[PDB]
């Protein structure tokens, strides 16, 4: 149904995880108060709430930023995005509007492709 | 208490840092035939290790989920540098076991010194005492070895017993799980099948962990006792 | 050596004597071992037979047999290799090489005792001469010498591609024998139509080897034959046709055969949702019915039919599909037997490559070969069913390819992975149905695409093979531009990128642009791919 | 002649037989025939050809050594080879039939579905052991006197009454209170004074206060024919008893020649001719059985020694050495002693030619012994203590214990595994007393047929081997060498012997004569 | 009743009367049971059986066709009709008495009517099974292992009684 959402004509990992969560959230709905945290606790820390995930993608740029200056001093978004598909931490538009890049002072553009 | 997040971010740059050296020069390595050769071997050695990186992040994670109560950075490192390997969360290799098979024969009487303690047969690093295990194996008490030829003749010895019971077992129904009350049926009272109250598994694991111990170690007759064993088999 | 007359210096030695006939695992392959088969048998020449998959089941079958036979043939395999070195024979056999690979191993043409080239001299042929590849300032010289020989054999083993027809070598052997009978012919004419079915040579060489089998085919209908004489319906009848390039449209739907035909599968972008409406208006721009174009076309209304080629090419002219006609040909007996060489084909190829898991590859080739005699139309008939079934999850794969966009543009190659568990994978894992899929899967990428760098690159494909020892499948194919020669460096990149990177490449295939590699090392291996390719 | 009217010849002989040579067979044939002339090749080929038939051949295609087995079963050993008159045969190595109760035959382990033995058995196994000494005991007592009636027999002939064998699920309902039924079971207590009957079928509880027992040692896990009749869920015990043996003349007239006993021959030792015509000259061969033979302690070397030289006269053909070898079990000083004496015992008996060359030195250990426990059957001990022996002395085995003996034209079973004072102090009622003991116990032994006849936690025993304990068909010789006085004694034409613990019962060896069929009650105190 | 069986319940878990329960020939009582390993395969399984729904519909090793079965199903009904050995009926007959009994001295023991009676249309349910058991097998008679069989398969109804 996600997917039927989104138009998409083959099933994804964001519609299983979608799927997961709504399923998780439910279930645990249908506790009582006190035993409801400690479902809480249990379902979150062992399975899967895939809010989001930055910190990959973030020293991915780093190390890449690094290679550069390195290879440069003795298309930067093209370089972290083949790097993003390689590794199945595909969905990078979210780390392009989190604040963990922002932050360390990283920049995106469409048109110049530099970061 | 609060620390712990800080040495989390310091481990979050780090470990990243790390494992992507590590996989890079493994994997990079040309005289790998495979790399579950890459590991070594001690008496508890069992598991199929295959992918160095991945068992690094798996020893580093346990004792980090272990050493506090915060386990949620250690999750996510987890889910990280799980997916930095391209090996699945929740798949059986991506869960930690212990890497050795522990045995411990207890209540070794010591003459040096009168004392009894209980010793560790697969824990100990053979490698590096080859020539001195019976010396590494000391009572506590004092430094005084516990001899091969004693320990050798106790391992056939239990053996035996551990045989004797596998052979006297009792069996027990998979439905109602009581016992077997007599010996001409092979049905239950009711249609259950009957089963080992001692597994043979348990008994070929047992039996994997004296034969590392005596491969090590060089029991040569506990080896024969073991090879019959091993070889009247399914 | 190049065997100057095949029945003075190969048939009428081997006539007589113990024969071992080594057969590669294609339709080309097997009908050329039709026609020699049909040539024994008429002779009694006590031969026999052996399927062989791939090199080291070849070297097996040799060391195997090697000891009861002196007189080999290989049949599409052995030429772009050097057998000498691959089997290790006696000093005193003899190798005969009907083989269409290009281009011929150097020590295979100079070896002027043990191998023998069943291989016209005719043929796109540019052999380096022996004395630049063969034996202070002396040595010096000698060094520069051999520096040169490097630059020239690089220039020499660089592409691969494909030359005539073993079938049609075998069809001028028996002309020449005149014991050519008219299922020989037909067995020539399907294995050109393999050839050109799977893209293995151009379209001038295609329409050349058709205009050559033209003249054969008017002399077989006209030996007993003629505007006022004719022969019972018994009898076959080949018949030349200037038909349509749709694949079994005459044993399914029109509507079928429009879906699952590469071409036109990839013209109007089928495996998109909007596609449909393209091929809906161009039924309506026919004026055909839907519910005529759905039924089977055995059962379609017959005033539909009489002018369908022409109308179907009509319109595809004003679509922009200009060549929507093919020279091919047909053949009848009885009274309700027909097929064009194109189903033949994918009836014997489906049978070859099928995906049922009992029994094995040999005795799927036993199936495939069986299904070329008229005695086995049932198997025929079988295999048209599998083809059925094989163009359609062909559809399918490239639909999921596309979609999900697992072709990714990797610089100097594009790149594509099927991955394992995913429907239909084990039907595309055996090397030959793996090509069929990156080619037709190419010709959709293209069509797709609307960027002009895209429509020129070549695409690299990878497949699982094995989980026991772990390894994959894969294939390099050129790009799909209809200035194309049909050459490609893969066989040669691929190998350079192996020992670039020490990587665990496996070389089975009797294509080099086909190999098996460890799953870990495709990773480097294909690193190495984009730094040399560049 | 020519070498292709040889090859001609010889494969149109084959072909008339209906069989194919392959090209290395028909080459070795074609020139190992080259002496033969025209005036007898097609009675040589004729003779080549029946000889190849006698093997076992799985096809029509003949492989190059069958052809030459037959030249050599043509050309040398037709007559003897000499290691037939006497083998020794481990527990282990026997092999295992299944009797088919609808076919009313044994079947081999091959021929079956069963799955093959192995020392961890499963569940299935342990029912199956007391299943099957059930089923061998069902099957034999069936075809005793208490067989059919028969159904034609009308009512003048069968005037006489006949035995009628019920199972335990046939007594309950309307069969209650019959005045009088007979079943086969096993005797065994669900606790002290609980006695109950147990087969296949079922289980019941058993009312044995006025039982008259048959006179025998009727011990837990025995089989009985309890009589009497079923009332109150108890059966009402009027007399008790165990199923009544078999002679293995009897067994072999119902199954064939089939070799139940063990050894390479297809039938029985004693039904072929080659085994027949060697027993003739065979006349002087002789056995000796020892037992708490403590070659550990230098003391029974001494023992050995005066053996040797009151026994130099007439070599034995072979000493059993009946295991329990230490006397000092304390631990790992064992192990060595044990290597030790055995070196010395290799080392004095090196000093003779004729008994070192003849003589078959033979070890069967038991629980006093280094390696696998009081489990059954008992295996061999560590190879690393019978080397030394076995290089310097190549007429001696390390086995089983028990074990098998096939003489040229006997039958002997070997077993030490203690049990006499067991069968005594577990008796349901009493044991019969006085100097008829050993008759008591060889009857219980030799009707249960089974060297075991008692509880599995009172006997250990693998599972799946069970069948390797099996005293049916009877053998002509049971060795039962317990630390009980020795004795001899003699049931259904079978001899029945235990040669005793030799240090307590005054020095009391045993030596068996089997070509004359007897045996000596010695007696080496006065040596 | 209860829609789960609420294993307290016992026999308050059936509203059906004995006169329909005694017309069925074998009452599976069905409980699903929680255990982690088969909700691990199970769900494994489901989610392996939506996956392959594009997988051209494959032939399978070991199995019959639905199409092949029905034709089978009907071949046998039509051709084979087998009747119960002497000996087979002995056994079965000792069986059933031990069955009967048991169910009284339950019954007895309760001092409550179980819901499911164990009646002379069971023993007749015994030897259909067995005899179907056979026509599986073309079979004219049904063995022992044929009643051992449907004894076997009846005492899971007999466990649902008891």
């Amino acid at each position: 149904a996600h997917a039927r959402i989104h138009l998409r004509d083959y099933v994804i990992e964001d519609d299983v995880n979608m799927a997961i969560r709504v399923m998780l959230e439910s279930f645990i709905d249908t506790q009582k108060f006190s035993v409801m945290r400690s479902m809480r606790k249990t379902f979150a820390r062992y399975l899967s709430f895939r809010r989001d995930n930055n910190e990959l993608l973030l020293f991915i740029l780093k190390q890449l930023v690094a290679e550069q200056v390195t290879y440069q001093r003795n298309v930067p978004e093209k370089d972290l995005v083949d790097k993003a598909r390689q590794i199945n931490i595909h969905n990078l538009s979210a780390f392009y509007d989190s604040e963990l890049f922002r932050m360390n002072k990283f920049s995106h553009d469409l048109k110049r492709k530099m970061i | 208490t609060f620390s712990q997040d800080y040495v989390a971010n310091e481990l979050t740059q780090s470990f990243f840092t790390i494992t992507q050296k590590i996989q890079k020069k493994v994997t990079g390595s040309r005289n790998s035939t495979e790399l579950s050769e890459m590991f070594p071997v001690l008496p508890g050695s069992h598991l199929l290790l295959n992918n160095p990186a991945l068992e690094f992040i798996k020893y580093v994670c346990k004792v980090l989920s272990l050493d506090t109560n915060i386990t949620n950075q250690v999750n996510k490192l987890n889910r990280d540098l799980l997916r930095l390997v391209d090996v699945g969360e929740f798949s059986e290799e991506a869960q930690f076991r212990d890497p050795c098979r522990s045995y411990v024969l207890p209540e070794v009487i010591c003459r040096s010194c009168n004392f009894c303690r209980d010793l560790d047969l697969c824990k100990d690093s053979s490698f590096s005492e080859d020539g001195a295990v019976l010396p590494q194996w000391l009572c506590s008490n004092c430094q005084a070895p516990y001899d091969s030829s004693a320990i050798e003749m106790t391992l056939v010895e239990v053996l035996q017993k551990k045989l004797m019971a596998f052979t006297l077992q009792d069996l027990v129904c998979l439905k109602c799980r009581g016992v077997k009350e007599t010996s001409m049926p092979v049905y239950c009272s009711c249609a259950g099948d009957f089963a080992l109250t001692i597994h043979t598994q348990v008994f070929m694991e047992q039996i994997g962990i004296f034969r590392n111990i005596a491969q090590h170690y060089g029991m040569s007759y506990l080896l024969e006792t073991l090879e019959w064993l091993l070889q009247k088999n399914p | 050596m190049f065997v100057s007359d095949f029945r003075k210096e190969f048939y009428e030695v081997v006539q007589s004597q113990r024969v071992l006939l080594f057969v590669a695992s294609d339709v080309d392959a097997l009908c050329a071992c039709k026609i020699l088969q049909a040539l024994f048998q008429c002779d009694h020449v006590q031969y026999t037979l052996v399927p062989v998959s791939g090199w080291q089941e070849l070297e097996t079958a040799f060391l195997e047999h090697k000891e009861q036979f002196h007189y080999f043939i290989l049949i599409n395999c052995g030429a772009n290799v050097d057998l000498l070195d691959i089997l290790q024979p006696d000093e005193d056999t003899i190798f005969f090489v009907c083989d269409t690979h290009r281009p011929v191993n150097v020590v295979n043409v100079y070896n002027d005792t043990q191998i023998k080239l069943l291989i016209k001299q005719d043929d796109d042929l540019e052999v380096p001469a022996y004395e630049d590849i063969f034996r202070t300032m002396r040595r010096r010289q000698r060094r520069e010498w051999e520096a040169r020989r490097r630059d020239i054999l690089f220039d020499y083993e660089q592409y691969e591609y494909h030359g005539t027809s073993s079938a049609m070598v075998m069809f001028e052997l028996a002309w020449m024998l005149s014991k050519d009978l008219n299922d020989m012919l037909w067995w020539a004419i399907v294995g050109l139509t393999d050839q050109w079915v799977q893209d293995k040579i151009t379209q001038m060489k295609y329409v050349t080897d058709v205009g050559v089998l033209q003249r054969h085919v008017s002399r077989h209908n006209h030996r007993n034959e003629d505007e006022e004489n004719t022969l019972s319906v018994d009898c076959t009848r080949i018949s030349f046709e200037y038909d349509l390039r749709l694949v079994l449209y005459q044993h399914w739907s029109l509507h079928d055969s429009l879906c699952n035909t590469s071409y036109t599968a990839a013209r109007f972008k089928l495996w998109s949702v909007h596609g449909q409406k393209r091929l809906q208006e161009f039924l309506a721009d026919m004026g055909l019915p839907l519910k005529q174009v759905k039924q089977k076309f055995q059962a379609m209304d017959i005033s539909l039919k009489e002018n369908l080629r022409e109308m179907i090419e009509e319109s595809a002219n004003k679509f922009g599909m200009k060549d929507m006609r093919v020279q091919t040909f047909s053949i009848h007996f009885g009274f309700k037997h027909k097929f064009l060489a194109s189903d033949v084909v994918f009836a014997t190829m489906s049978l070859m490559e099928s995906p049922e898991k009992d029994g094995s590859g040999t005795d799927h080739f036993i199936q495939a070969l069986d299904s070329l005699s008229r005695s086995n139309l049932d198997k025929l008939y079988h295999g048209l069913e599998l083809a059925k079934k094989q163009l359609r999850a062909t559809q399918q794969t490239i639909a999921s390819c596309l979609c999900t966009n697992l072709v990714i543009s990797q610089g100097p190659f594009l790149y594509c992975s099927l991955m394992e568990g995913t429907p239909d994978v084990m039907l595309f894992s055996r090397p030959a149905s793996l090509s069929l899929l990156s080619k037709h899967l190419l010709k959709s990428f293209v069509c797709s695409t609307k960027n002009r760098r895209c429509k020129l690159l070549p695409l690299v494909m990878a497949a699982p093979l094995s989980m026991e020892h772990g390894t994959v499948t894969v294939v390099g194919i050129p790009p799909e531009t209809d200035s194309s020669d049909r050459k490609n460096f893969f066989g040669r990149a691929f190998e350079k990128a192996a020992e670039s990177t020490s990587s665990r490449m496996l070389h089975n295939h009797f294509d080099l642009s086909v190999i098996e590699l460890k799953a870990e090392d495709r990773s480097k291996f294909l690193d190495a791919l984009i730094s040399l390719l560049s | 002649m020519a070498p292709e009217r040889l090859r001609s010849r010889a494969l149109s002989a084959f072909k008339l037989r209906g069989l194919l040579l392959r090209g290395e067979a028909i080459k070795y044939l074609t020139e190992a025939l080259q002496s033969i002339s025209e005036l007898e090749l097609e009675d040589k080929l004729e003779k080549i050809i029946n000889a190849v038939e006698k093997q076992p051949l799985s096809s029509n295609m003949i492989e190059r050594s069958v052809v030459e087995a037959a030249v050599q079963e043509c050309s040398q050993s037709v007559d003897e080879t000499i290691e037939h008159v006497f083998n020794i045969i481990g527990a282990f190595d026997i092999p295992r039939f299944v009797y088919n109760s609808e076919r009313k035959k044994f079947l081999p382990l091959l021929m079956t579905n069963h799955p093959a033995p192995n020392l961890f058995g499963t569940p299935r196994d342990k029912a199956e052991m007391f299943r099957e000494r059930y089923t061998i005991l069902h099957q034999r007592t069936h075809r005793h006197e208490l067989f059919t009636p028969p159904v034609i027999g009308s009512h003048p002939d069968e005037s006489g009454s006949k035995f009628q064998l019920k199972t335990i699920e046939t007594l309950l309902g309307s069969t209650t209170k019959i005045g009088d039924a007979i079943v086969l079971g096993m005797i065994t207590q669900l606790k002290e004074g609980k006695f109950f009957l147990e087969d296949p079928t079922g289980t019941v509880q058993l009312d044995l206060s006025k039982a008259q027992f048959h006179s025998g040692l009727y011990t837990e896990a025995c089989f009985v024919l309890a009589e009497g009749w079923f009332e109150d869920q108890v059966f009402h015990v009027n007399a008790f008893g165990f199923p009544p043996t078999e002679p293995s003349s009897t067994t072999r007239a119902y199954y064939g020649n089939i070799n139940f006993f063990g050894g390479p021959s297809n039938t029985s030792v004693k039904t072929s001719a080659k085994l027949k015509q060697l027993e003739e000259e065979n006349k002087d061969a002789m056995f000796v059985f020892l037992s708490d033979v403590w070659l550990d302690q230098v003391e029974v070397l001494e023992k050995l020694r005066i053996m040797f030289a009151g026994y130099s006269p007439a070599p034995p053909t072979c000493f059993i050495l009946c295991g329990n070898f230490s006397s000092a079990p304390y631990g790992k000083n064992q192990v060595q002693a044990l290597k030790d004496s055995l070196k010395t015992l290799a080392d004095i008996i090196c000093e003779y030619p004729d008994i070192h060359q003849s003589s078959r030195f033979v070890f069967v250990p038991g629980p006093e012994d280094p390696g696998f426990g009081s489990i059954l059957p008992r295996p061999p001990l560590a190879e690393s203590i019978t080397n030394e022996f076995r290089q310097r002395v190549p007429f001696s085995v390390f086995t089983t214990n028990p074990c098998r003996i096939q003489y040229c034209t006997q039958e002997i079973t070997v077993f030490r595994e203690d049990l006499v004072n067991k069968m005594c102090r577990n008796c349901v009622r009493f044991p019969s007393s006085n100097l008829a003991i050993p008759n008591h116990f060889v009857k219980t032994i030799l009707s249960q047929g089974h060297l075991t006849p008692l509880p599995l936690y009172v006997c250990p025993v693998y599972w799946a081997y069970d069948y390797a304990l099996r005293v049916y068909p009877v053998p002509d010789l049971l060795v039962i060498a317990d630390k009980y006085d020795p004795f001899t004694t003699t049931n259904t034409e079978c001899l029945c012997i235990n040669p005793g613990s030799f240090p307590r019962s005054g020095f009391s060896f045993k030596v068996f004569y089997p070509s004359n069929k007897t045996v000596e009650d010695s007696k080496l105190q006065g040596f | 009743v209860f829609g789960r069986w609420d294993e307290t319940k016992g026999e308050d878990n059936i509203d059906f009367m004995p006169t329909i329960l005694s017309r069925f020939d074998m009452i599976f009582i069905v409980k699903d049971e929680h255990n982690e390993e088969r909700d691990v395969m199970l769900a494994k399984h489901v989610i392996t059986l939506h996956v392959s729904a594009l997988t051209q519909t494959q032939a399978v090793e070991g199995e019959i066709d639905l199409a092949k079965l029905k034709k089978f199903i009907a071949y046998c009904r039509v051709k084979c009709g087998p009747r119960l050995s002497a000996e087979a009926a002995e056994k079965l007959k000792n069986r059933y008495i031990i069955m009967r009994s048991g169910a009284r001295q339950h019954e007895r023991d309760s001092d409550r009517r179980s819901s499911i009676p164990i009646t002379v249309r069971q023993l007749e349910a015994i030897v259909r099974i067995a005899e179907a058991l056979s026509k599986m097998k073309l079979q004219p008679f049904a063995t022992e292992a044929d009643v051992e069989e449907a004894l076997r398969l009846f005492q899971v109804s007999t466990l649902d009684a008891a």
